[PDB]
């Protein structure tokens, strides 16, 4: 959203959920964003430094969440199995 | 993961044949296992016998997911477990939850014994019906030990065995662990055997 | 699930499911060379008879009509197709 | 869901999607024509030759083995029969109904059942109208049946 | 014999090709018995992506039947008598324009001669002896547009290798996209 | 029956997706739909969508985004002249800017603003947010 003359004209830009590019609308409690995380290569937990992702409220209502990231961090870059595209 | 001796070696048909495993249920095959070798013609379901290596030892690696084992449980409502799940807690990581499970403990910021997981498990899925729904919930990940019997909608796993009585709910966790420990910790790689019995593991007193 | 390849499941989900669903449609019938054990012959007979069929001719019998598949003879090798 | 009760049946054939060949089958297609031209005159209806067509011989359908589908093949051969198989059957129901009526003025279950079918048949008679395939006015007639066929 | 087995009269690549026709009918009895009157339209060449070609015939029609009864020899001897080369079979099918509106009547058009048909046909007689089982289409963002052509898993090795050259032979001849795939 | 085809499917879409389905499958395949959804797509609402064909009339899945808002069937499919879509889109699209009400032509199973360089008009399917 911007004016005639590249002036950003509003109060802000919505977070979303990440696997769900629904919108998060201010006063969600439910609501989470994750912060896992990254090894180094070592049993050390990486600081300052992590992953993201995002959930609604939306889902927690339904079970989904568990599954929805069990998709993705094994689509990502980090995890191996569990899960499958092809049920 | 294939390896290489995690495969049966000189002893994995002599020991579980005093104990009772490969053993089903009466007239009752719950459609909800791969987890029954046939089915005999005089009396009962000879649970597949190859296939409890496959989904009570997904069952050690998604945990290897713990960095901290007392989060590693058991959990329990029984009298013969109250001796191996209380246990499971001792040998290694995890609150005992045999008896007071808790309730709520998985719902719901209210209570005393405090919970907060990412894959807790659970003997009797008949005892055991809140690691079902304390997950059917929010998020967080289970794991029943499915005998010819155990709803498995959102235990997203298989667990077999047999409890119609006797040793085998407690004398199975001991595989889940054992061997959740040979990724990770403090043991040991044929063999150089393993200093108890499954004959410590059975009752405390009737 | 939120989300799954409907295209090609497991083989599984298909054996169960059912015949108008796997998607595309397929029988589950299938034709099946006898040998009553008299002659050579061979017969192409249908898993779902409806009819028992004589055979070839031997006046012999077959295959009863039931509900959905023949009960077959004793003899009959009955090697599918 | 059927068309007169509170019904909502499934259950047709699935066609098997392949067009050509069975392959498995390796036999000739004039092979079954013949054949069913050998059954018909004997006495046949196009409904009945499949069913006897598949349980014995080859087949799997006509249809894959020739380029037709039975009726088309019997008309040609001029075996259609006057008349659309499907109908010779419905209206035999209706004599073999109203003689059952008749021994037995106080059954109404059967009474309706027999309009019900009077009616399966206009509609269909109408249709067996429209396509040049029964000569115009042809109209069902209750009590015209029994020297039709015996 | 052969200018004969041409159908039409010229002619420079085909006179080869009747050569190596009137060819096997001499050398093998047993094949002359089937191959002695099944007359050709053209050839026409048609390159695929790794170098190799791809050897183009056109069918009369009718026996379509007499080549479909020996094919699965006849290309064998072919590929080994012609380097590289992919030999094909296909039928020549009179597609017609779709009537307009000041467009004509003539008499119609008897669908199974409509672009898609015959498409579907050149289809079945890319490949043969395999059969097509399962078809499937994609389209993509830039209306793309591409056919998953399904094989069944047996008899391909009749061959395989050809596929790479498949693909493009259902290109020049249409302006089209084609994929395989082996089911498990 | 299934009196009308498009209707049915779209409707199970603006129901797959409310739910967060990320897809779908529909039955009865025409061209119509194959054409409807190639309008969609240029415009950024779903995506690829792997016909499947079985010598019938045949199913389609359609991968998601999960954007669509809302895609409803209008539905007589009344007649329409170039100046009067100007009454439409004030009465269904929440904006102007946005956001493409659809319609039937002759070229076209087109949005009305692909009509403007165009300048037809006939009769107004579906329409999109």
């Amino acid at each position: 959203m911007e004016n005639d003359k590249g002036q950003l004209v509003e109060l802000y830009v919505p977070r979303k959920c990440s696997a769900t590019n629904r919108i998060i609308k201010a006063d969600d409690h439910a609501s989470v964003q994750i912060n896992v995380a990254k090894v180094d290569e070592e049993g050390r937990a990486i600081p300052g430094e992590y992953v993201t992702y995002a959930l609604s409220g939306y889902v927690r209502s339904r079970g989904e969440s568990d599954d929805s990231l069990n998709r993705l961090a094994q689509n990502d870059g980090l995890l191996k199995n569990v899960w499958s595209y092809s049920r | 993961s294939l390896p290489a001796t995690f495969d049966l070696t000189p002893e994995d048909a002599q020991l579980l044949l005093a104990a009772n495993t490969h053993l089903g249920a009466r007239n009752v095959q719950v459609h909800q296992e791969p987890y029954v070798f046939n089915a005999r013609p005089d009396g009962v379901h000879v649970i597949n016998v190859g296939k409890t290596w496959e989904k009570l030892v997904l069952a050690a690696r998604i945990i290897a997911a713990i960095p901290n084992p007392e989060d590693v449980v058991a959990i329990s409502s029984r009298t013969f477990g109250q001796r191996a799940v209380l246990k499971f807690a001792a040998h290694t990581g995890a609150t005992p939850i045999a008896g007071r499970f808790t309730p709520g403990s998985f719902t719901n910021y209210i209570t005393r014994s405090f919970k907060e997981p990412r894959l807790v498990i659970v003997t009797d899925p008949r005892s055991d019906a809140q690691a079902i729904k304390e997950a059917s919930y929010v998020n967080i990940p289970v794991i029943a030990l499915t005998d010819l019997d155990s709803p498995s909608e959102f235990v997203d796993v298989a667990i077999p065995c047999n409890n119609r009585g006797k040793h085998s709910i407690g004398l199975i966790w001991y595989l889940l662990a054992r061997e959740v420990l040979r990724l990770r910790g403090a043991l040991v790689d044929r063999t150089q055997p393993w200093s108890i019995m499954p004959d410590l593991y059975f009752y405390r007193d009737p | 699930v939120l989300v799954q390849d409907l295209l090609h499941p497991t083989a599984a989900s298909e054996a169960r499911k059912h015949k108008l669903k796997t998607l595309v449609q397929g029988p589950r019938s299938y034709f099946l060379d006898v040998k009553c054990p008299g002659c050579l012959n061979i017969t192409t007979v249908f898993s779902h008879a409806q009819t028992a069929v004589t055979c070839e001719s031997c006046s012999t019998i077959l295959c009863t009509p039931t509900g959905g598949k023949a009960k077959l003879s004793e003899g009959t090798s009955f090697r599918r197709k | 869901g059927r068309m007169h009760s509170a019904g909502k049946g499934i259950s047709s054939s699935a066609i098997p999607y392949s067009r050509n060949a069975p392959a498995w089958f390796k036999l000739s297609s004039e092979s079954v024509i013949e054949q069913i031209v050998k059954y018909a005159r004997k006495g046949l209806t196009p409904s009945q030759i499949g069913v006897l067509l598949r349980d014995a011989h080859g087949v799997t359908q006509a249809r894959v083995i020739t380029g037709n589908k039975i009726m088309r093949i019997l008309k040609s051969n001029g075996l259609a029969p006057e008349i659309p198989e499907d109908l010779y059957y419905l209206i035999k129901k209706a004599v073999s109904v109203r003689k059952h009526l008749e021994r037995n003025r106080k059954d109404k279950d059967a009474k309706f059942r027999l309009i019900l079918i009077e009616s399966r048949i206009h509609r269909l008679a109408r249709y067996y109208r429209t396509v040049a395939v029964l000569p115009p006015n042809w109209k069902y007639e209750s009590a015209t049946a029994s020297a039709l066929v015996n | 014999p052969q200018a004969k087995i041409l159908s039409q009269a010229p002619t420079e690549l085909e006179l080869q090709v009747a050569q190596a026709f009137v060819e096997l009918e001499n050398s093998s009895p047993e094949l002359k018995a089937e191959l002695r009157p099944l007359q050709f339209k053209s050839i026409r060449e048609i390159d695929v992506a790794g170098g190799k070609k791809a050897l183009a015939i056109f069918v009369p029609v009718p026996s379509l039947a007499g080549f479909h009864k020996v094919q699965t020899k006849l290309t064998r001897e072919l590929e080994k008598k012609f380097q590289d080369r992919h030999v094909i079979f296909l039928a020549e099918r009179r597609i017609l324009p779709k009537p307009s509106r000041t467009s004509r009547q003539v008499q119609k058009r008897p669908r199974s001669r409509t672009l898609t048909a015959v498409h579907d046909k050149i289809l079945e007689d890319l490949v043969f002896p395999t059969e097509i089982v399962g078809k499937r289409v994609r389209y993509l963002v830039g209306g793309n547009k591409i056919q998953k052509v399904l094989l069944d898993s047996k008899d391909v090795q009749q061959i395989d290798y050809k596929l790479e050259s498949f693909q493009a032979v259902y290109n020049k001849l249409t302006g089209k996209q084609i994929v395989f795939e082996i089911p498990s | 029956t299934r009196s009308s085809v498009l209707a049915d499917a779209l409707n199970a879409i603006n129901n797959a997706e409310k739910t967060g389905k990320r897809q779908v499958l529909i039955r009865p395949s025409s061209k119509v739909i194959i054409k409807f959804l190639q309008v969609m797509q240029k415009h950024g609402y779903i995506g690829e969508f792997e016909y499947i064909d079985d010598h019938r009339s045949g199913k389609i899945v359609v991968q998601l985004n999960g954007r669509l808002n809302k895609c409803g069937v209008i539905s007589p499919r009344f007649n329409v002249k170039i100046g009067d879509i100007e009454k439409w889109t004030a009465n269904l699209l929440p904006a102007r800017q946005f956001g493409y009400v659809i319609l039937t032509t002759s070229a076209g199973i087109m949005d009305h603003e692909e009509a403007r360089r165009k300048h037809v008009s006939g009769k107004i399917l579906g329409f999109v947010y």
